[PDB]
């Protein structure tokens, strides 16, 4: 249960959440016939938004390599543990 | 009224999303021009897109392997070869190509759209009126215009990777300022606009129509006031020039109170306590971006600039250390005076106005 | 992928609105597609959206804590084991 809240955390949830509320906006435009200039500016900056948030993310690995030195001092914790 | 909108709209969205520089990209802006497109293989690793009108054909040479534009040619199919397509830098021994650095100094298509929307302006107005033979040949006889009329003024084409007549000033540090923008626009109010061949005459320092039956329709040149850009935007007296041959006004839309920041100096307490200001203009200023200079106008282009000049050098300087926290200095739409100690009008030479600013500063420093 | 895609897409509306109502209505049905299929593709993965800042910063504090203590004290058993 607390995954969802942890992923409505990060800010690119909410960028993809807007950006489908804009083309919801921009198609419910054209099948009116009536596309709206703002709409789409809005989607436009939003999915920019979005590919800004893209590169944020890449620099993960970060992560990752905690990930390793964590495991490194656990096994080393049991490896004392056993010594 | 939906036309203009919807055209108003596809200008909007051509402009916010040009799209990237890809070989696609390109032949789609192409033929959204009307422009004939057609692709051929030159080798294994060399494309070529040629694109073609009534008068321009253009080659864009695409390498395949390095996913890049290597070359980009323009050739006219009018009696005139001579046009002028390249950037005019002094002492670069190679002219830059406007179109081939559209394509590969800008990260998006827009520079290349502007251009291209020009070359084909020219195209589709071109004739017996040839308007690219005229607009090469324009930006000689306004640079005779200047030297004839003792004007200060450096006529330059073609001015950062844009198409147009570039009208420059020596700026403080001898650096080149550009003033104004001349070029050729769409006459979107009047198609039957008659656009004639005006040429400097050396023998009567005068603007003459020699061939009244040189016409073009629904087209008009354009003088572009490039501002260095509120403080550096240029206001003008609304009686300085004919309400017909202004074309953008800058309308303060109605919910910001942007008065001319001269004429919130006359209402606004803030001076230097040094100075009594008295405003002695008898028209409103108005804020103009683009005059009409077309036909018998052309004669506008020094009287215009020197007003650009004046304002820039005069009255703006004036404003900037009246407002930074007793001499009387009076300012009207012409002349300036502080007290009995200096004055200056817009007929004097740049080196009164310069000895008025220096004689000022020093006052109110 | 539907980054390029929707991209390429978008740009063709935006290049050409005089097309006939037929590909407009065609093309905006294959954007819903697209992220139709990105909303999908968010929804079944919960890493991607854990990854869709100070988190990082207090692991790498407690991993070179935990580092220095038990560098003292393997420090501490090297000085007293060698009697």
């Amino acid at each position: 249960t607390n995954s969802e809240d942890k992923l409505s955390k990060v800010q690119l949830y909410e960028d993809l959440c807007r950006y489908e509320d804009t083309l919801s906006k921009l198609v419910e435009s054209v099948d009116r016939f009536k596309p709206n200039l703002d709409i789409a500016k809005d989607l436009i900056r939003t999915d920019e938004a979005l590919f800004e948030n893209v590169k944020l993310l890449a620099e993960d690995n970060i992560y990752r390599n905690l990930q390793k030195i964590d495991k490194d001092s656990e096994e080393l914790d049991s490896k004392t543990r056993k010594i | 009224s939906y036309v203009e909108t919807l055209d108003s709209m596809i200008e909007l969205f051509k402009d916010y999303k040009p799209g990237s520089i890809t070989l696609e990209n390109i032949t789609r802006l192409c033929q959204t021009l009307g422009l004939e497109s057609f692709t051929e293989e030159l080798s294994n690793e060399l494309s070529r897109l040629s694109t073609a009108s009534k008068i321009i054909v253009i080659d864009v040479d695409y390498n395949k392997k390095q996913d890049r534009i290597q070359d980009v040619k323009l050739v006219l199919a009018s009696n005139f070869d001579n046009f002028d397509y390249f950037n005019q830098r002094d002492g670069e021994h190679e002219k830059s190509n406007i179109l081939l650095n559209s394509l590969t100094k800008y990260p998006d298509l827009k520079a290349f759209h502007n251009n291209l929307k020009f070359l084909y302006l020219l195209d589709a107005y071109s004739h017996k009126l040839d308007l690219f033979k005229y607009f090469t040949e324009l930006s000689h006889y306004i640079r005779q215009c200047f030297q004839d009329n003792c004007c200060d003024f450096k006529v330059r084409t073609n001015l950062n990777d844009k198409f147009g007549i570039y009208i420059l000033t020596q700026g403080i540090n001898g650096k080149e300022v550009p003033l104004a923008k001349i070029y050729l626009e769409e006459n979107k109010s009047d198609s039957q606009y008659r656009f004639y061949e005006y040429i400097y005459s050396q023998e009567t320092k005068s603007w003459i129509n020699e061939s009244a039956e040189n016409f073009s329709n629904g087209i008009s040149l354009v003088m572009e006031i490039v501002a260095n850009a509120y403080t550096d935007l240029i206001w003008f007296p609304e009686d300085f020039i004919s309400p017909e041959l202004i074309i953008d006004k800058v309308t303060c839309s109605s919910n910001s109170s942007s008065s001319p920041p001269i004429i919130d100096l006359f209402s606004n307490n803030n001076y230097n306590s040094r100075i009594q200001l008295m405003n002695d203009f008898t028209t409103k200023l108005i804020n103009i971006k683009k005059f009409d200079i077309s036909n018998d106008n052309l004669d506008l282009i020094s009287e215009i600039l020197k007003w650009v000049q004046w304002s820039r050098i005069v009255l703006q300087n004036v404003f900037k250390l009246v407002s930074t926290p007793v001499l009387q200095l009076i300012v009207s739409e012409d002349h300036i005076i502080l007290d009995t100690i200096s004055e200056c009008n817009l007929y004097d030479d740049v080196k009164c106005w310069s000895k008025f600013i220096e004689k000022f500063q020093d006052i109110v420093s | 992928e539907f980054i390029p895609h929707i991209f390429y897409s978008l740009h063709q509306i935006r290049k050409d609105p005089n097309n006939l109502s037929n590909q407009l209505e065609t093309l905006t049905g294959s954007i819903r597609h697209r992220l139709k299929l990105c909303k999908s593709l968010i929804s079944e993965n919960e890493d991607t959206k854990d990854l869709l800042p100070s988190e990082w910063q207090d692991i790498i504090h407690q991993r070179e804590q935990e580092l220095q203590i038990k560098r003292d004290v393997l420090d501490d058993l090297y000085r007293k084991l060698q009697r």
